[PDB]
């Protein structure tokens, strides 16, 4: 639940206006902290094992789709100032490329590690 | 970073060598604490010069 609710908080990003650049970064950013802590404060129940588990998977991906938001933004900064044509319908493309990307994650994985 | 190293400094005993993994957490804040300071120079002469 809480690395779920960490990465919707990732995904507000999109909705907010593209020009206030520190709104944005700063939110990124502060969610990447959010998710090492969760995931480190998460670790520590289960053993020093050297395989990926069930649930290092799961925090990876979120880890992972907190990254490519921030990027995304990144590169969308970067796209404004270049070439504002390829820059406009990005955001309104990764508002819905996000949640069907990770709700289609979330099935698979649901579906792969429930029928083991 | 900062908290990253904690955790990994906060688990393992008071040895006074610099192992590995210390090198290489010690690589990485070199690294960002280097992106930092060339922000601080590319802060510093953007009024004289922004060509610079
Ligand atoms: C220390 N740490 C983080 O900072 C967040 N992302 C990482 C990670 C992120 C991407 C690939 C591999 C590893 C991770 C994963 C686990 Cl299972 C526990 C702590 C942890
Ligand atoms: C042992 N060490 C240093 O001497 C360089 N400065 C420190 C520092 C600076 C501020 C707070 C905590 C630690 C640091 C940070 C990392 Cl992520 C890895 C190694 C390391």
């Amino acid at each position: 639940i809480p690395c779920t609710l960490i990465v919707v908080l990732s995904w507000v990003s999109f909705w907010i206006n593209k020009d206030a650049v520190p709104a944005r970064t700063s939110l990124g950013i502060t969610t990447v902290l959010t998710m090492t802590t969760l995931s480190t404060i998460a670790r520590k129940s289960l053993p020093k094992v050297s395989y990926v588990t069930a649930m290092d998977l799961f925090v990876s991906v979120c880890f992972i789709f907190v990254f490519s938001a921030l990027v995304e933004y990144g590169t969308l900064h970067y796209f404004v100032s270049s070439q504002p044509a390829r820059a406009a319908k990005m955001d309104s493309y990764a508002r819905i490329f996000f949640p069907t990307a990770f709700c289609l994650f979330n099935l698979v994985y649901w579906v792969s590690y429930l029928y083991l | 970073m900062t908290t990253i190293n904690t955790h990994l400094r906060e688990t393992l005993p008071k040895i006074p060598y610099v192992k590995a993994i210390d090198m290489y957490l010690m690589g990485c804040f070199v690294f960002v604490f280097m992106a930092l300071l060339e922000y601080a120079l590319v802060n510093y002469i953007f009024f004289s010069q922004p060509a610079r």
